[PDB]
């Protein structure tokens, strides 16, 4: 805009300093993308170009966010954040309604572009710097630095917080059973309305904020449905499930008993009381693998109870808010993909299983990445955090294309991986 | 002489003042030698006399390297540096020649005084304090500090080319057709036009950095094509590496390898062919700079293979904004592979090799991956994108294994290349187990501590068997016994493991290996017509190990 709001002070952590990322190499494709956008930013003074005096850097990408004709620029504002929103997660942090997820229908709405408004600290404009890429290394990258609040930034969020509870206000006067979590450039609204009725109130709050605050989200439908239309809501109440399940069936072998003491003697590690001597026992012999063995009645007693301590979950298990996110993805084959969000080994507080399209637009990457996508955005859900990945993938091929199916705002920790060896039997 | 560019402002790393170093005095001769060139100096502004007040200083040198003529000053401002902020790291990458737009006519231009001509920070030119000696060592002092880039400084380069660029973005819109690479104090322009008219930019060019401070080259853009430039032999049609001579003695040390190794692979950009997984193979464990390294036999052979392609010269071919990147990769075969990137069938923008992982079993699969991942890296880097590959493996063989594949892979677009070898699956392991097969419960265990072992089974048909082994371990052990069960096994095999090791090595279908074993395994599986392998718990799991884990 054109309204000089005085200057949240920032200061990076105790002996922190400014954060130097490499910038990943682009294509020539997004070069000119990001040119051309930050071109438009410097006109409207969202941002500025800086002398080599600026030292920092943090990597910045390209994407489509909404698919659509024209791109988006995506700073991967990840270790600026470590080096302070992690004082600004304190000095400024921003508290996690422990019942959003609780609610039938979260919708998520894109706010990011409030921040744009306020001017950020002078002193610390040097930190948010970033770097456009050259080809070849022809000439040298093309350097930026913002004056006015980063969107991949926590520390948007956080100084804007005022201005938004504000705005919010009189509309959870009105609307009080609606919960609104906001986490970075993303609004959570939260209700139990009827499917449709909610999808209203929205745009009811989505209008108040474009009428109040000129803050603007975004049209998901043009009012138009090519069969091929959403608008993001979200169903966390129906969220739970208990996919390991031992196999059912009338008769077994030496291989299914077997490869079933396996599953089952490995499950022992997560769940309490399970010990299977008795149904393992009638294998102590050298039985071919085909032959067929009926389950003893005796040890059957072992399948029945464990097929129900299967039933019912862990214990020692609680959230720890001091420690950070897990979660572990596998690949499990035709499209579909299992996975675990814990904190310590073996005690799971939450295990899901992604899948989107078998063979079509199949992907090993597409699908990583949006399943990605939706295991965070839950735990940004449940616990107001994002996790961190230990994904299956090499390293590289996934630094290559992430940003290619890629369309959250902000971007999660991972980590790749040996090979899930035993686990992947948690299908 | 020094322009009217405003300076980069300079700080001093945090708390930290600047540096307080006396002169050693010495060589009187010298001593006025340097007053001498710093008189002309000052004279032409790049210094300046400085009264005794708020003086730091750093160490004045005199010397002459040369066929004497001139002698030189030499300011050492390490300390000065090491207090000194970070600034912008300079482009520490070159400009790859395979992605150079073949263009018509180039002229290279030598700024000269780079770093002089360029102011300095204002505030910051105390920091730049020195003192030549005095006649006599009873201290009159000679007191002066630099105006502009101080020719050893930090923040040098950095503001150097931070000072070329804005110099040149008037120009460069000016005329936007002409291409400016710019490295250190030179600057290669480029131009589709004719001598003419290109000779004349260079001109304008020439005559726009000198409204500046910066003097080019007097005769007239001296080009010398082809450029020996950073270990390249420029052509305006082809490049290359000229001196690429690999030396044979008949004592090699550490040392030696390194250098003729690292040769070895500068030659591979272009060369095709160059293989080094031999000589490379000897430098392990042993860092020993100058340890004597005996040459070894494939070491002797792959550097006289290398020699035969060396020996002729090969050129390079530049980029095509305008066609299609092709990209092929071949399979050498002690897990090496090379490939070449084209646009055309007999030309070449480059090429270059890929080495398997230094330590584990793989596959000529997920290797073919690594390689096909590698290229699209170095292809963005250099062109901008990615290049369509043709590979010598069939759509079937690479979309069975990654829909096998527990891990995530995405392979841009291929086409099949009938070239061999043949990339290929030499045996795929049963899923569900063989109905009338026998059943080998093999098993193995080793003495830790006293380095002997034992590998053997116990079939369902009675049959058992238990071979002893030296120098083995738990792993060792645990394999040469599937190996064992394979052995005695008919074309038709079940065999069950208590070791997820054993397992999972066979389980990632390796067709080769550093594990004389490993292929003596791999070499069966591949005879027989159907073998199933399947896992059990290890010691309170004990299915048919009742029998195994006990005997052996
Ligand atoms: C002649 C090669 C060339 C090509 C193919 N295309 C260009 O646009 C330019 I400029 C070139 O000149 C260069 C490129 C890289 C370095 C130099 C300087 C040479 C030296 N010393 C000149
Ligand atoms: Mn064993």
């Amino acid at each position: 805009p054109i309204s000089p709001i005085e200057t949240v002070p920032v200061k990076l952590k105790p002996g922190m300093d400014g954060p130097k990322v490499k910038q990943w190499p682009l294509t020539e494709e997004k070069i000119k993308a990001l040119v051309e956008i930050c071109t438009e930013m410097e006109k409207e003074g969202k941002i500025s170009k800086i002398g080599p005096e600026n030292p920092y850097n943090t990597p910045v990408f390209a994407i489509k966010k909404k698919d659509s004709t024209k791109w988006r620029k995506l700073v991967d504002f990840r270790e600026l954040n470590k080096r302070t929103q992690d004082f600004w997660e304190v000095q400024l942090g921003i508290p996690h309604p422990a019942g959003l997820k609780k609610k039938k229908s979260v919708t998520v709405l894109d706010v990011g572009d409030a921040y744009f408004s306020v001017p950020l600290d002078e002193d610390f404009r040097k930190y948010t710097a970033f770097t456009i890429p050259s080809i070849n290394n022809e000439t040298p990258g093309i350097r930026y630095q913002y004056n006015v609040l980063p969107q991949g930034w926590k520390g948007s969020p956080a100084i804007f917080q005022s201005s938004m509870t504000k705005i919010l206000e009189p509309f959870k006067k009105q609307n009080p059973d609606i919960v609104i979590y906001q986490y970075m450039d993303d609004l959570y609204v939260g209700s139990d309305l009827e499917i449709g009725q909610h999808r209203t109130k929205i745009e009811e709050l989505r209008q108040h904020l474009l009428r109040w605050g000129l803050t603007t989200p975004d049209k998901k439908h043009q009012k138009e449905p090519p069969f091929l239309w959403m608008g993001y809501e979200l169903h966390p109440d129906k969220w739970t499930v208990q996919p390991i399940v031992l196999p059912e069936k009338d008769s077994w072998t030496v291989n299914d008993i077997q490869k079933l003491v396996g599953k089952l003697n490995w499950a022992s590690q997560i769940y309490p009381g399970i010990k299977v001597r008795q149904l393992s026992k009638l294998l102590r012999g050298t039985k071919a693998l085909t032959e067929v063995i009926p389950l003893t009645e005796e040890a059957e007693l072992e399948l029945a109870e464990n097929r129900e301590i299967l039933k019912e979950p862990v214990h020692g298990v609680y959230y720890d808010p001091s420690k950070d996110l897990i979660a572990e993805i596998q690949k499990q084959g035709q499209g579909q993909w299992t996975y675990q969000i814990y904190q310590e080994p073996f005690k799971n507080l939450k295990t899901g299983k992604y899948a989107r399209m078998r063979g079509a637009h199949t992907n090993d990457v597409k699908q990583l990445t949006e399943a990605v996508q939706k295991i965070t955005t839950e735990s940004i859900v449940i616990w107001g955090k994002t996790p961190k990945f230990k994904l299956p993938i090499q390293k590289e091929t996934w630094e290559t294309w992430w940003t290619e199916y890629w369309q959250a705002t902000w971007i999660p920790e991972w980590e790749f991986v040996n090979t899930p060896p035993l686990v992947k039997l948690w299908y | 002489p020094i322009s009217p560019i405003e300076t980069v402002p300079v700080k001093l790393k945090p708390g930290m003042d600047g540096p307080k170093v006396k002169q050693w005095p010495l060589t009187e001769e010298k001593i006025k030698a340097l007053v001498e060139i710093c008189t002309e100096m000052e004279k032409e502004g790049k210094i300046s006399k400085i009264g005794p007040e708020n003086p730091y200083n750093t160490p004045v040198f005199a010397i002459k390297k040369k066929d004497s003529t001139k002698w030189r000053k030499l300011v050492d401002f390490r300390e000065l540096n090491k207090r000194t902020q970070d600034f912008w790291e300079v482009q520490l990458g070159i400009p790859h020649p395979a992605g150079l737009k073949k263009k018509k006519s180039v002229t290279v231009l030598d700024v000269g005084d780079a770093y002089f001509s360029v102011p300095l920070d204002e505030d910051f030119r105390k920091y730049t304090a020195f003192t030549i000696p005095s006649i006599n060592n009873e201290t009159p002092g000679i007191r002066y500090q630099y105006n502009v880039l101080p020719q050893g400084w930090k923040g040098s380069p950095a503001i150097f080319q931070s000072s070329m660029t804005k110099i040149l973005e008037p120009f460069k819109k000016q005329n936007p057709d002409i291409v400016i690479y710019q490295y250190m104090d030179d600057l290669y322009v480029g131009s589709d036009l004719e001598i003419g008219q290109h000779r004349t930019k260079i001109e304008e060019l020439r005559q726009h950095l000198l409204r500046w401070g910066l003097t080019t080259p007097d005769k007239k853009h001296q080009k010398e094509p082809p450029f020996l430039w950073m270990g390249y032999e420029l052509h305006p049609d082809k490049w290359t590496v000229q001196p690429i001579v690999l030396p044979e003695k008949d004592s090699w040390t550490v040392n030696d390898i390194q250098k003729l190794v690292g040769k070895l692979n500068w030659a591979s950009q272009i060369y095709p062919g160059i293989k080094v997984r031999q000589l490379s193979k000897l430098l392990r464990g042993t860092k020993a700079l100058t340890e004597v390294i005996p040459l070894t036999e494939e070491a002797e052979l792959e550097l006289a293979e290398n020699r035969e392609i060396l020996k002729e010269p090969v050129h390079g071919v530049y980029y095509d904004p305008s066609k299609d990147l092709i990209a092929e990769i071949q399979k050498q075969g002690q897990g090496q592979w090379t490939y070449q990137i084209y646009q055309e069938p007999f030309k070449n923008l480059k090429t270059g090799k890929y080495a398997r992982m230094r330590g584990a079993h793989t596959n000529d699969v997920k290797q073919l991956t690594e390689a096909v991942q590698k290229i699209t890296t170095e292809s963005i880097v250099i062109w901008g994108k990615t290049p369509k590959f043709k590979l010598p493996i069939q759509k079937e063989t690479w979309e069975t294994w990654w829909t096998e594949y527990w891990q995530a892979t995405w392979i841009p677009e291929w086409e099949f290349v009938n070239t061999p070898p043949l990339v290929k699956l030499w045996y795929q392991l049963e899923k569900e187990p063989i109905v009338g097969a026998e059943t080998f419960y093999v098993d193995g265990a080793a003495n830790r501590e006293t380095k002997l072992g034992k590998a053997g089974y116990v079939t369902n048909k009675g049959r058992q068997k238990v071979v002893p082994l030296t120098n083995t371990t738990n792993q060792k052990t645990e394999l040469q016994a599937i190996y064992l069960a394979l052995q005695d096994s008919g074309l038709e095999v079940n065999i069950v493991t208590d070791s997820q090791y054993a397992l999972g090595i066979i389980q990632a279908q390796p067709d080769k290996s550093e594990s004389e074993l490993v292929n003596q395994i791999i070499e069966q599986l591949i005879k027989k017509e159907k073998v199933y392998l399947a896992w059990v718990p290890a010691h309170k799991g004990i299915g048919g190990n009742e029998q195994v884990d006990k005997l052996v």
